[PDB]
RNA sequence: AAUUCCUUGUCGGGUAAGUUCCGACCUGCACGAAUGGCGUAACGACUUCUCAACUGUCUCAACCAUAGACUCGGCGAAAU
RNA sequence: CAGUCCGCCCAGGGUGAGUCGGGACCUAAGGCGAGGCCGACAGGCGUAGUCGAUGGACAACGGGUUGAUAUUCCCGUACCCGUGUAUGUGCGUCCAUGAUGAAUCAGCGGUACUAACCAUCCAAAACCACCGUGACCGCACCUUUCGGGGUGUGGCGUUGGUGGGGCUGCAUGGGACCUUCGUUGGUAGUAGUCAAGCGAUGGGGUGACGCAGGAAGGUAGCCGUACCGGUCAGUGGUAAUACCGGGGUAAGCCUGUAGGGAGUCAGAUAGGUAAAUCCGUCUGGCAUAUAUCCUGAGAGGUGAUGCAUAGCCGAGUGAGGCGAAUUCGGUGAUCCUAUGCUGCCGAGAAAAGCCUCUAGCGAGGACAUACACGGCCCGUACCCCAAACCAACACAGGUGGUCAGGUAGAGAAUACUAAGGCGUACGAGUGAACUAUGGUUAAGGAACUCGGCAAAAUGCCCCCGUAACUUCGGGAGAAGGGGGACCCACAUGGCGUGUAAGCCUUUACGGCCCAAGCGUGAGUGGGUGGCACAAACCAGUGAGAAGCGACUGUUUACUAAAAACACAGGUCCGUGCGAAGUCGCAAGACGAUGUAUACGGACUGACGCCUGCCCGGUGCUGGAAGGUUAAGAGGACCCG
RNA sequence: UCUACCCAUGGCCAGGGUGAAGCGCGGGUAAGACCGCGUGGAGGCCCGAACCCACUUAGGUUGAAGACUGAGGGGAUGAG
């Protein structure tokens, strides 16, 4: 789902851009948009939290319905698949058979006209989302539950999808896209099958006027500031730090996560680093 | 030819930025308008 | 060799004459694989050599016109 | 410099708004912030709110006047909000009349509970089999020539982890009994509600938004002309055939053309925090509509018996009076239709305003005509690529936006000009050396020099012809060669436009055709002039071979623009979610309205072939037997 | 209020070239692959003024100017 570009001029010498084959239609639905304005990466006091960020294309934000509570029973038509700015798979638009409307993240598979149903009492496909008690044991899942109602937090990429293993007493297990295997209430709602949109990590930005226009100023490396700038800087000629790899503000290159933390007694195996 | 000096005179900025609805606003810039008062000055304030 | 102290290393191109340049040898003072090794069409107000055309850059200087320079009237400084 | 002059000095005068730019109208980024949370004090963030144009909505165009203002004053014609009186039409309550109701009396199976009933998921206690050894015992090893460790031969703590039956119990989902509407059979479709009109701060729609690209229809502008008023500019020719000047007029109000867009009607229903006749959704009938509706440049009519102008009289301070013709074509916008149409990925503000819904108020209220009235506060002079602003100066610097005539020309470049504006504030002389900036040069042509630094040179349009190499796009304007003037003929040709025009007619702001008229290149053949036909100004030098960097880009304002930084592309490390990372003592915030195909950090730097050996040193990661070692607990003994 | 970076809302870029995806026709292919011809108008594309810069040289160096002037020069639909 890519198109190459030619080589007609050395920005697009081997470029390629997602071919937006499920699209249906180029405008949002006028009630459910919000305005969008970026910071550059800076926090209430002013300052620079977070650098290489700003400077990029406007976007507006289309309300997604992550807390799918409420329609249970009442089932909904697809009515169209779009492209949303901020978020790395498309979106669907569904019709309820009340008259509400409201978007959702595709899955993959979907297609126009299709209808989706909800909650206990739903069948086993892509797109219905009911509770992780009640789905069986072995099926690809995505966008689920952490806390029982709080939404939906984990797999919701572009083509990224949990497994569950299978439950044990007020638990399931599940197996995360990075490898652990973690442990989730089974009040816990989810999604059936894996999030479209599997092949857009397979894309050349060209030139560096795409990374501008996504909005991510340029950055530099350590060993090419001077010794006040950086913990590596410095050295006439070329130099490699002799400093045993450090974070800009002098922090070594460890193990990050607090040490015991509530939830560490619901991870039954860390993902695996080695190789 | 870039002859751009360091004043470009805006007074809706000047009386923003150094004015008396600011000035008395923060403890030091209260404490200024009372020094400048007792001072003498005949401009307590932009 | 943007890396060679010995060094103008040795042979061959190019000039009537080539410590610079190109192709090779290799005895690597003190090359070498993500502080990346070797190549590569296009691009460069980047560094280095050669050719055609062009000329006062030169053999070797000459003449014309404007602005100062010089003379008359007015106002009238400076570093030391 | 001088000065009778002055942006200097003195006195008096001068700025006229319902429609122009602001406030009384609205929000964006940001600012303040009632309560509030956090912090020893000082104070930090922030909710409801309230501010904040560089944006949204909103009613006026021509002419004249003074020494100083004009969309402000005056003339002519309009538009927008309000108020009072009078008139005509007029729909309503009071009543009176239409539609309409709603519950008792025995009356559902589902909301879905008690107890239970069914299905599914899950794991308690005991009971069956296997690795694994924290131990550990003997035994075989490379052994230390066996006297030591650690590995397989098999037993112990199943310390950890596997599999099938078993299982006491949870839980989710259905049916099952708990009142919500039952099918209405009398009581009770009159009696409660609705029928004028205004209608919300509440619901809904619109407001509402990107970059790029033409083709088409117009207009402003400019160039010719019918027609009108005038000149003889002392020269060889020219009295009308020649030459010069005119060849004008707005908003609004009518009409709806080119272009663009759109289906309409009936049923029922918690989704819109309460209700909706409104919006969405579902099911049906109607033709997929030249039709019908919405928007709309322009032409045309009116505004216009007015206004203004070329000229003629007066007077010459410059007042004052009269006033002709005003048709037809050609070329043509960077402006209007256009917040359009067509493509593409990087997915392109909010609120007020306007329309519509009910909730609600209601005995008065809706429409049209005439007359008389109110329309508030701030700016309005004067300079504004400049001697009036930032530069210490009447300084060769800097300063955002709107107009955009004629000839050549592709052009908003270049040369000369039209309207308009200036000669800008020290002069007059004079062939000295020498310095700066322009101009030309015999014969030779890099011989100069650190180096072809500076200068010289090629320079446009139309036809031909174009190499090594390559990522197959490029290299390429490669290199190299020929023509370019003015007259005559082919030419009443060819092309564009289109009038009297013929044609049909959807009688319309129809469309096809096309004499005349106006405008325009390119080709062919024959001549003519010069030293020169791109004639002035404008206007690529080209080719071969090395090193570095892939490429466009960024950098030491003021001696370094590069081989340095960035880049698209790689690999490693961390991060399971108010994550890791950062600002802060803390609340809190960016990361992200994101979720491992995501985010932060480190090194290398397109593309092709590849990244060989070492974990001993220092780190980072994972662990256990032992030794080590702080506070706290411990209080034998000794002393006063 | 100069300069570095970011946020909200507006404006500007004469003239001339080349010819990507797609689409229609043909040729060709069992079929694809691809090749000629029309339509189309992409690109940190090409030549070049306004605008932004600052590579060379001469002048200035008690300057016109406490970093400028004359000639040449780079970018000019974009990381402007």
């Amino acid at each position: 789902g890519i198109r190459k570009y030619k080589p007609t001029t050395p920005g697009r010498r081997g470029a390629s851009v997602s071919d937006f084959a499920e699209i249906t239609r180029s405008t949002p639905e006028k009630s459910l948009v919000r305005p969008l304005h970026g910071k550059g990466g800076r926090n209430a006091h002013g300052r620079i939290t977070t650098r290489h960020k700003g400077g990029g294309h406007k976007r507006a934000y289309r309300v997604i319905d992550f807390r799918r509570h409420d329609k249970d029973g009442v089932n909904a038509k697809v009515a169209h698949i779009e492209y949303d700015p901020n978020r790395t798979a498309n979106i669907a638009l569904l019709h309820y058979l009340d008259g509400e409307k409201r978007y959702i993240i595709a899955p993959q598979g979907l297609k126009q006209g299709d209808v989706i149903e909800s909650g206990a009492n739903a069948d086993i496909k892509p797109g219905n989302n009911l509770p992780l008690r009640n789905i069986p044991a072995g099926t690809v899942i995505h966008a689920v539950e952490l806390r029982p109602g709080g939404g939906a937090k984990l797999a919701r990429s572009a083509g990224v999808s949990i497994q569950l293993l299978g439950k044990e007493g007020t638990y399931a297990a599940l197996r995360m896209p990075s490898g652990e295997i973690r442990r989730v209430d089974v009040r816990c709602r989810a999604t059936v099958g894996e999030v479209g949109n599997a092949e857009q990590s397979n894309i050349n930005w060209g030139k560096a006027g795409r990374m501008r226009w996504k909005g991510k100023r340029p950055t530099v490396r350590g060993v090419v500031m001077n010794p006040v700038d950086h913990p590596h800087g410095g050295g006439e000629g070329k130099t490699s730090g002799g400093r045993h790899p450090v974070s800009p503000w002098g922090k070594p290159e460890g193990r990050t996560r607090k040490p015991n933390k509530p939830s560490d007694k619901l991870i039954v195996r860390r993902r695996r680093t080695g190789k | 030819a870039k002859g751009k000096r360091t004043f470009q005179p805006n007074n809706r900025r000047r009386a923003r930025v150094h004015g008396f609805r600011l000035r008395m606003r923060t403890r030091a810039g209260r404490a200024i308008v009372a020094n400048r008062r007792s001072k003498g000055r005949r401009a307590l304030t932009a």
